[PDB]
């Protein structure tokens, strides 16, 4: 193997930020992500299948 | 390591030479490995080199 990372050639790196935005969903993603639900749910959610 | 770099035109920093340094022990030794270095570090330039 022959690895190296970047805190070797560090400090002349800029920053790294990991950001997370909340988007709310939508009325109608709504509305068809509950009918999905259900109707999943009439295929029994086939999650053991 | 005791690179000879002529037709190098381009320049490369000291841990890509040391990159080099520690593929001088693969062809050498008829060696065979992976260098996985972290991206953004010019493994490819290495590999030219
Ligand atoms: N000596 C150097 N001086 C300035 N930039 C360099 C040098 N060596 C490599 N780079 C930059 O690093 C990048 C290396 O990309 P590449 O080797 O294709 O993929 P990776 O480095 O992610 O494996 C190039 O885009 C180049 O601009
Ligand atoms: F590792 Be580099 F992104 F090719």
């Amino acid at each position: 193997l022959l690895r190296r990372l970047k805190a070797d050639v560090e400090k002349q790196m800029p920053a790294k930020y990991e950001h997370i935005v909340y988007c709310k969903l939508s009325k109608r993603q709504r509305f068809l992500y509950d009918d999905f639900m259900s109707r999943a749910q009439t295929k029994a959610t086939l999650a053991s299948g | 390591d005791v690179p000879v770099p002529s037709l190098l035109r381009g320049n490369l920093r000291t841990y890509q030479k040391q990159g080099l340094n520690w593929l001088a022990s693969l062809y050498n030794n008829h060696t065979n490995g992976i260098l996985a270095d972290e991206m953004g570090l010019g493994k490819t330039i290495q590999t030219i080199s």
